């Protein structure tokens, strides 16, 4: 049924956002409302639309200036917070740019301030010739026309290319709006503005993977082995110009259908490129994915050789962790997709029971997926808040929670260990080896002497301090 | 036939993603495309592999056909007509739950 | 030799040194017991700052958003403020203080915060008759100043609000102390100094418990310790000691103007002399003697630093960035130990104030090497100067500068805020005598490791 938590008695609309799956229910009658307005004052986990454009997607690129048109805080706030390495010395994580909007620009306009800042950026780093310009709350409110500024700069500096995104933080309800605006602008303006050499009979784009701790580089070892050219990664370890070539691919492979399904759908509509959704987390899921790709291409034997070698390498370790993790209870409190990518894969491959899940910004489509895959007796929460999190912990008593670091530091006080569900502990977590990495971190998190020590009150004469026995795969 | 159909439906719900595409018209296309190829594969017919979309439907259907043959001993015992009937039932169930009765408010939005 | 002040010469920023005003206001607020700040703006303005505090402290701090969305951008956001205050109050029965912090969005659209406060005060009075919640309007447009200015503004507004409600009472005998934006370890040190000097004092804000235990009973103790009652008693103090010109002195000035509590602003107590001068001021206002224990801690510091100064520090060139009170104070500490702070970077638009800071004169009359002080600086200004050939032996600054030092192969000591890329720094003092010693030691140890990694006379670390 839908659940009214005790902590929500004064915000009882929240009942329509929380589903407890019970036997025999028709789940079509219990789909949480999702992607609706936030309730003020709740300590919702949600971020802003600008975040979804710049931090999540655009900022992943290795060769592009990220010009945030606004006051300096939006820039500071999206710098030193992500874990998306590159093969060029991590230029993306080392720098952030701002137009340093001042009061006089609010009053008189910021377009000349933006134009100046853009030329300065290109002057300070003469090897960088690509730029994305984002609006933020106040530059949207004052109506600066960043597309027109961009056009002027490209006329004045014919060796650069500039893309613009209108994504002030108040647009939409969450990060999700930023994903949408960026995806549709990119396909409308920049796809099919360049071409590259095709070097394989088999070509794909990999859409919706942001190279968290090297996930994309790990998957790339698969595609290289298989002889598949990846025209563009959207956007892990990617380049601006690769993204201009997306129309050349034969196949679009989608992992993050939330952030990046938009561009896959438009590529299909406009260019006829088929969309294949996979799960690139999960051990048996990764095998299915590879088999689908290879069947599409007609390279089935090459796929089976890769799969066999990966299972010989990694399956014994995975099974060693399953033996120790079987029956453990997990919660997943992340953006959305990882709920449906992980609930059944950790169950199948590790024996882990996901007892509660919360999505900051997922849509009803994400809830359809996760409820389809998820267990009975589990809580499914759209746009969860802090008090709810406490009440859920008391209801389900998880052994481990996969969530962001701040919430991890909070639940630590309850002696519940965490794994960073967003930026990982010791990743990558995608692919065959990655799921073993995920399992190892779950195991170390749970089978941790400090947890046991923290429970002991040294004043209690009836209590001793225990000694715990760990293992390694 | 009801228990067999219940088996197929529980499989697709817990495993597959193609029935959960972003819009109604994509769900409809995928339910029909993939399940037609599943029927071919389960009954020994040559799959369609002409166009890029047919090739993708084959790839999705091959995972399901192989899984169904592994999981369900009945799928190797029933005849071609019974397979076809089941898959028609499965199409109608998947439309029902992913389209007709889904409360996903984005399903009919004309723009992606 | 010249100490020159110059502005950044670019309009735009690359690698900002500070966050915006609302972030500093949030920081102020999380030091108050039973306080949840409410940030009136878009959601990122809250969530990104809660993350920043988790990076620095490795703790969660409660801050709520009004969740400004598109409708409010067209018609105004007051209903979001008013809903947010009530939803906080209804769901957090022990909540006492809500600083209502504006952002760029809500400054631009002009929402009437004081009007919303009147509405909310009426609603709260009616719904919760036996409760008092203090709503403080905090005007923090992000398009001026920085998180330094925002911290100062929030402290002042909170103090105004709570003291307006309670007024002047019976003399407390206590000092008010505004240390500015310091670590829990700095607060621990000051508490110790006041205890050793038998001086009763409230430290605003008392953030010692941000370093909270993991307890057998599972309780959460990660809270500010400064209460309403402590803030209200400010009006009754003997004196205010303000340690940071840009981080609280304006509240000491407000309490002087309103309640005739005399405010004494001193140099922020980085290094030996500034600590000496602080303690002399305390003695002067309280009539209490400096204790022997502080003479001994000072002497232990001096002894430790004397093992370092002429051997490892002399003539070494240092760049320092961070809050203005920290940068100016650390430059003075560096010179006491024979380091040469040749580049000081201060990261906001308050240059017209900084040109009048007396510590600049104090540098001008002591330094024997040219010093460049870049105001309105970003961290690209440091990188660019290194790339143009500035030879540095040491950088002192916060963790968002780390890649400058890493790539230039220059040792870096992490000071100020945020220091996320090393463990435990929030617990170590940087001010006072113990702090000077710990800073000096961090410097030396950073140098020593550098010598080892680079094979630069690494054999010398034996009989120093
Ligand atoms: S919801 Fe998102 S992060 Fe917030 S402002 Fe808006 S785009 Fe940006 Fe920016 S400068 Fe500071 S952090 Fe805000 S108050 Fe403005
Ligand atoms: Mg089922
Ligand atoms: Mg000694």
């Amino acid at each position: 049924p839908m659940v009214l938590l005790e902590c929500d008695k004064d915000i009882p609309e929240r009942q329509k956002h929380i589903y407890l799956k019970a036997p025999n229910e028709d789940t079509r009658e219990f789909l949480p409302i999702a992607n609706a307005a936030t309730i003020p004052g709740t300590l919702s986990e949600r971020g802003c639309a600008f975040c979804g454009a710049k931090l999540v997607i655009g900022g992943v690129l290795k060769d592009t200036i990220q010009m945030i048109h606004g006051p300096l805080g939006c820039a500071y706030d999206t710098w030193h917070t992500k874990r998306y390495p590159t093969d060029n010395g991590h230029f993306n994580m080392k720098y952030v740019w701002s137009t340093d909007m001042k009061e006089s620009h609010v009053v008189f306009g910021g377009e000349k301030r933006l134009e100046k800042s853009m030329h300065e950026a290109f002057d300070e780093m003469p090897d960088i010739k690509r730029m994305i310009v984002y609006t933020t709350c106040p530059t949207a409110l004052i109506g600066d026309d960043i597309k027109a500024v961009a056009k002027k700069v490209m006329k004045d500096r014919p060796d650069v290319d500039v893309f613009t995104v209108e994504c002030p933080g108040f647009s939409g309800v969450s990060q999700s709006k930023g994903h949408h605006v960026l995806n549709i602008g990119w396909i409308n303006e920049k796809v099919e503005t360049m071409e590259k050499e095709i070097t394989s009979e088999y070509t794909m784009n990999f859409i919706g993977d942001f190279n968290i701790q090297g996930d994309t580089q790990l998957l790339q070892t698969y595609w290289d082995r298989l002889g598949i050219q990846v025209v563009a990664h959207f956007t892990g370890n990617g380049t601006y110009d690769d993204l201009r070539c997306m129309h050349q691919a034969q196949l679009n492979v989608v992992n993050c259908a939330r952030s990046s399904g938009y561009i896959a759908n438009e590529l299909k509509k406009r260019y006829g490129i088929p969309r294949l959704d996979i799960d690139s987390w999960g051990f048996n899921y990764m095998a299915e994915g590879i088999r689908k790709i290879c069947a599409f291409f007609g390279i089935e034997e090459k796929g089976e050789e890769l799969i066999a070698e990966e299972y010989a390498k990694w399956k014994p370790k995975l099974d060693w962790y399953k033996e120790r993790l079987q029956g453990k209870k997990m919660a997943i409190w992340t953006g959305g997709p990882r709920l449906w990518h992980w609930t059944k894969s950790v169950e199948d491959d590790l024996g882990v029971q996901v007892v509660a899940m919360s999505s900051k910004f997922g849509h009803e489509e994400d809830f359809e997926k996760v409820i389809a895959r998820g267990k009975e007796g589990t809580y499914y929460i759209d746009d969860g808040n802090e008090l709810e999190f406490f009440e859920i912990i008391d209801l389900v008593k998880p052994d481990v929670i996969f969530t962001g670091p701040r919430v991890g530091e909070l639940v630590k006080k309850l002696h519940i260990p965490y794994v960073n569900g967003h930026g990982y502990h010791n990743g990558p977590y995608m692919g065959f080896e990655g799921f073993v990495n995920l399992a190892r971190d779950m195991y170390n998190a749970v089978h941790n002497p400090l947890r046991h020590l923290a429970a002991v009150d040294i004043r209690d004469k009836s209590q001793t301090t225990p000694v715990i026995v760990r293992g390694a795969a | 036939s009801q228990s067999h159909l219940d088996d197929l439906f529980a499989y697709v719900e817990e495993r597959c993603l193609w029935q959960f595409f972003s819009r109604t018209w994509d769900r409809e296309e995928n339910i029909e495309g993939v399940l037609n190829q599943v029927g071919r594969l389960l009954t020994g017919q040559e799959p369609l592999r002409g166009t890029p979309q047919e090739r993708l439907f084959y790839a999705d259907a091959l995972a399901m056909a192989n899984d169904v043959r592994e999981r369900f001993p009945w799928a190797s015992q029933v005849n071609k007509e019974e397979i076809e009937f089941l898959l028609d039932g499965l199409k109608s169930r998947l439309v029902d739950v992913t389209i007709t009765r889904s409360t996903n408010r984005e399903l009919n939005h004309h723009l992606y | 030799a010249e100490v020159k002040l110059s502005p950044r010469d670019r309009e735009g920023i690359i690698n900002p040194m500070y966050d915006c005003q609302p972030a500093g206001a949030q920081y102020a607020g999380i030091g108050i017991k039973d306080c949840i700040p409410l940030v009136h703006g878009g959601q990122g303005c809250t969530m990104f700052v809660r993350l920043l505090f988790a990076q620095h402290f490795k703790e969660n701090f409660d801050v709520a958003s009004t969740s400004l969305h598109e409708e409010s951008a067209v018609f105004g956001g007051a209903k979001r403020v008013e809903e947010g205050v009530l939803v906080l109050a209804r769901r957090y029965p022990n909540l006492r203080v809500i600083p209502i912090i504006t952002t760029c969005s809500t400054e631009v659209i002009g929402d009437d915060i004081e009007g919303s406060i009147r509405v909310c005060n009426r609603a709260l009075e009616a719904e919760f008759p036996d409760r008092k919640i203090y709503l403080a309007p905090v005007h923090t447009p992000s398009f001026k100043g920085s998180h330094v200015t925002g911290y100062a503004e929030c402290v002042k507004s909170v103090f105004k609000t709570i003291t307006d409600a309670h007024g002047k009472g019976q003399p407390s005998g206590k000092l008010n102390v505004f240390p500015g934006w310091v670590n829990p370890g700095d607060v621990v040190l000051l508490k110790r100094y006041f205890k050793e000097m038998d001086v009763e004092a409230n430290i605003y804000m008392d953030t010692e418990d941000f370093d909270s235990p993991m307890l057998p009973n599972k309780s959460i103790e990660t809270h500010g310790r400064t209460t309403v009652e402590d803030i209200a008693d400010s009006a009754n103090a003997l004196a205010t000691l303000s340690l940071a010109r840009y981080e609280g002195n304006t509240t000491g000035e407000l309490l002087q103007k309103t309640f005739a509590v005399p405010n004494a602003l001193v140099n922020t107590p980085y290094g030996i002399k500034n600590t000496d001068d602080m303690l002399r001021k305390i003695a002067e206002v309280t009539g209490k003697e400096i204790p022997e224990s502080l003479v001994r801690e000072r002497g232990i510091a001096l002894d430790a630093l004397a093992d370092l100064a002429h051997m490892f520090f002399a003539n070494k060139k240092v760049a320092i960035f961070g809050h203005p009170d920290l940068v100016l104070g650390l430059a003075q500490f560096c010179m006491e130990v024979e380091l040469e702070p040749v580049l000081l970077l201060i990261g906001d638009d308050q240059g017209n104030k900084y040109k009048k800071d007396p510590r600049i004169e104090e540098l001008k009359n002591t330094a024997h090497f040219d010093i460049e002080i870049v105001h309105n600086a970003d961290l690209w200004e440091l990188e660019k100067r290194i790339n143009a050939g500035l030879q540095l032996d040491l950088i002192m600054g916060h963790s968002k500068g780390r890649y400058v030092a890493i790539e230039a192969n220059i040792p870096m000591v992490r000071v100020g805020f945020p220091t996320f890329d090393r463990a435990g720094l929030y617990r170590k003092p940087s001010i006072g005598y113990q702090g000077a010693m710990e800073l000096g030691e961090m410097i030396a140890n950073a140098m020593f490791a550098h010598m080892e990694y680079t094979r630069n006379k690494e054999w010398i670390l034996n009989t120093w």
